[PDB]
């Protein structure tokens, strides 16, 4: 049979203030997307069973937010990209490697005309 | 330290600081200076 992928999590913390200003530290972590513009974060790839996180954050407005997996083009859907409040707190989440390859997170602001978007996020796997 | 066990942590009791413990214990590592960015219009 076909791999059976592991369903994401997903949660909020609510000191989103305290997450920017840690972030802010590395200029990299935080990224500008632009009107109509999808940025997309591939994370190296790692060994199955691992698990990645992932925390993002924006400033003034929502932004659409999805994951993905490619295989080492086959891609899964792990979550459907779709728009958070991640201005109001922080959105985290977590999934375990239906095997080795890339993780594709998804910043989508394609839908929004007149405004630019900055995200603050950050990424870890367990060994 | 099953990874499906800090999972299960980090989703009740989550804060910087412990991701910082679990950093320090090389269970987490912090990937995200390694990246690629892919823009698209």
């Amino acid at each position: 049979s076909l791999p059976v992928i592991a369903a994401p999590s997903m949660w909020t913390r609510p000191q989103i203030k305290d997450f920017k200003e840690k972030i802010q530290q590395d200029a990299d972590s935080v990224i500008t997307v632009g009107r109509g513009e999808v940025v997309t974060v591939r994370v190296p790839t790692h060994e199955e069973g691992s698990y990645l996180f992932w925390e993002f954050a924006t400033d003034n407005y929502d932004i659409g937010f999805g994951v993905y997996f490619e295989w080492t083009p086959l891609l899964d859907e792990i979550v459907p990209v779709y728009r958070r409040d991640c201005h109001e707190e922080v959105y985290a989440g977590s999934h375990q490697y239906p095997g080795r390859g890339v993780y594709l997170l998804k910043f989508d602001n394609s839908y929004s005309l007149w405004r630019s978007k900055s995200v603050y996020y950050r990424v870890y796997y367990t060994r | 330290p099953p990874p499906e066990c800090i999972n299960d942590a980090l989703q009740a009791v989550d804060s910087q600081e412990v991701r910082d413990y679990c950093e320090k214990k090389g269970w987490i590592v912090n990937i995200t200076s390694q990246v690629q960015t892919e823009r698209n219009i």
